[PDB]
């Protein structure tokens, strides 16, 4: 009943770098460890086993290290087709366990999101509902702060983001955020905002409407 | 080379039956090696569930107690996954794989996958998206670029394809994944920058497909 | 009760039993014996100089009830060398009675 833990469930790096994910066992399994590799488009191949061999058709830049409980896989040199989440798998003992995966992705240079909000359109009101969805464009890192304020009072427990995949060509995220209201509710206020901090921008960015000027 | 590749069933509702296919070709399933089934949850958990060996003998991971069989034909070179009673916490990505071994230094591991097969367990019906505008307060702008776009809300089940003027504009778009609603039906939008000077001289158009339901719609998105 | 995993894991024993005994066993009658040592496959005594050296069929191998009676072979020339071609980088073994050739081109696959 072994407990496979990678530490790291997220890691960023920049081309060319080395980069190292790292897995410990809750027991000693005896160097039966394995590397999966889980590509976004959902793809699984095997890297390494027993520790440091290198399936054959794998890259060089893959090796593996360690012994007892713990684990490494090392990129000798990070490319973007690197881009891909890694599992470590103890084989070992029966049940087979796996880590909880190291998804992998390009570290950049800051780009500011560019930030657009959006009313709920005249044809979503007459159905009973409102959604105000702000949109943050082309940005880097993914760490941002989006606030929704609604007469400028905060709110909570009424919003959900999505976020794209990394960008393959430039490396930048977008995403959206929606905030869901009642019909009543919306009719309720009038000022709408999203407020948006990120390191790219020196002081965080408002973008705001009258629900009165849609 | 050896390829395996899962078929079965998308969707399934709760409490019914789920099985799954696992069809090898470029190897013999009664020779040699044990063949495996292994699913990976939403949140990256990767659980292992069972093997069927060269021989038929089966071995299954403990926690999946009773509600798992892994069987094979032989004479199809195939074998199959079935799992009981499925709930909501069996919705996951169904792989099956390969297991070999090294006899160097008694390494055992899987060297070859399938892509994986998506399993939703869910009771909604299915239901096509409504399609709603998502276009700036104002209509007139003094920044170069704006953003367009719609949002596609309450359909069920995955997946939608959004297109722009249909297919014609590629560049600027973002279609974003799709949320799970409180509800059970799922939510996006998809997005475009354009310039600024394009609105009023250029039509934009968001094409909505959602074959579950046969539907498919257009928005013309404009600045009310 | 019959699969790669359960083999794998009687194979990992067997290598674990022939360890102790590489280790553990007491040194051999003279000093001129071929030395003990596990080759992946099976675990060889120390010989005889001038004697072949038999070796029961490995017990973790799949089919280890059609050959009870079995057993592998080395030679162990008058000079204290496992014999062995000048053709060749492994010792001469002879595993003609331990056969059962897919299951057996995994087992030597290095």
């Amino acid at each position: 009943d072994i407990q496979m833990t990678q530490t790291t469930s997220s890691l960023s790096a920049s081309l060319g770098d080395r980069v190292t994910i790292s897995c410990r066992a809750s027991q000693d399994i005896s160097n039966y460890l394995n590397w999966y590799q889980q590509k976004p488009d959902g793809t699984v191949k095997l890297l390494i086993y027993y520790t440091s061999r290198l399936h054959s058709g794998v890259p060089s830049r893959f090796s593996g290290s360690g012994s007892g409980t713990d684990y490494s896989l090392t990129i000798s040199s990070l490319e973007q087709e690197d881009v891909a989440t890694y599992f470590c798998q103890q084989g070992n003992t029966l049940p087979f366990t796996f880590g909880s995966g190291t998804k992998l992705e390009i570290k950049r240079t800051v780009a500011a999101p560019s930030v657009f909000i959006f009313p709920p359109s005249d044809e979503q009101l007459k159905s009973g509902t409102a959604s105000v969805v702000c949109l943050l464009n082309n940005f880097y890192p993914r760490e941002a702060k989006v606030q929704w304020k609604v007469d400028n009072a905060l709110q909570s427990g009424n919003s959900q983001e999505s976020v794209t995949e990394q960008d393959s060509k430039d490396s930048t995220y977008s995403l959206s955020s929606t905030l869901t209201l009642s019909k009543a509710d919306y009719e309720k206020h009038k000022v709408y905002a999203c407020e948006v901090t990120h390191q790219g921008l020196s002081s965080p960015v408002t973008k705001s409407f009258n629900r009165g000027e849609c | 080379d050896v390829q395996l590749q899962e078929s079965g069933p998308g969707l399934v509702k709760p409490s019914q039956s789920l099985s799954l296919t696992c069809t090898v070709t470029g190897y013999s399933i009664t020779s040699t090696y044990d063949w495996h089934w292994i699913r990976h949850f939403p949140g990256n958990i990767l659980e292992w569930m069972g093997y069927i060996s060269y021989s038929g003998s089966t071995n299954y991971n403990p926690s999946l107690k009773s509600r798992i069989s892994i069987t094979h034909d032989t004479s199809k070179n195939r074998f199959f996954l079935k799992l009981n009673s499925v709930t909501s916490e069996d919705t996951a990505t169904y792989y099956c794989a390969r297991a070999t071994a090294s006899f160097y230094d008694g390494s055992y591991y899987f060297d070859y996958w399938g892509q994986g097969t998506t399993l939703t367990v869910s009771s909604a019906s299915t239901k096509g998206p409504s399609v709603f505008p998502l276009a700036p307060c104002s209509r007139s702008t003094s920044e170069s670029t704006a953003a367009l776009g719609c949002l596609v809300k309450d359909y069920f089940p995955e997946p939608v394809t959004v297109s722009w003027n249909s297919g014609a504009l590629t560049s600027g778009v973002h279609t974003f994944p799709a949320v799970l609603q409180s509800s059970g039906l799922y939510s996006l939008s998809s997005v475009v920058t354009v310039p600024s000077s394009s609105l009023g001289t250029k039509t934009y158009t968001c094409n909505v497909d959602h074959k579950p339901s046969n539907t498919k719609v257009d928005k013309r998105v404009e600045s009310k | 009760t019959v699969s790669l995993w359960e083999t794998v894991q009687k194979w990992r024993e067997y290598r674990r039993q022939c360890q102790r005994s590489l280790t553990e066993d007491p040194p051999p009658a003279t000093d001129l014996f071929c030395n003990r040592t596990f080759d992946e496959y099976a675990c060889w005594p120390d010989g005889e100089p001038g004697s072949f050296v038999n070796v029961s069929c490995p017990w973790y191998l799949p089919w280890a009830s059609s050959v009870p009676q079995g057993h592998v072979y080395r030679f162990c020339t008058a000079e204290g060398l496992w014999l062995q071609k000048d053709n060749s980088s492994l010792p001469w073994r002879d595993l003609s009675e331990c056969e059962e050739s897919p299951e057996e081109q995994l087992l030597f696959l290095y």
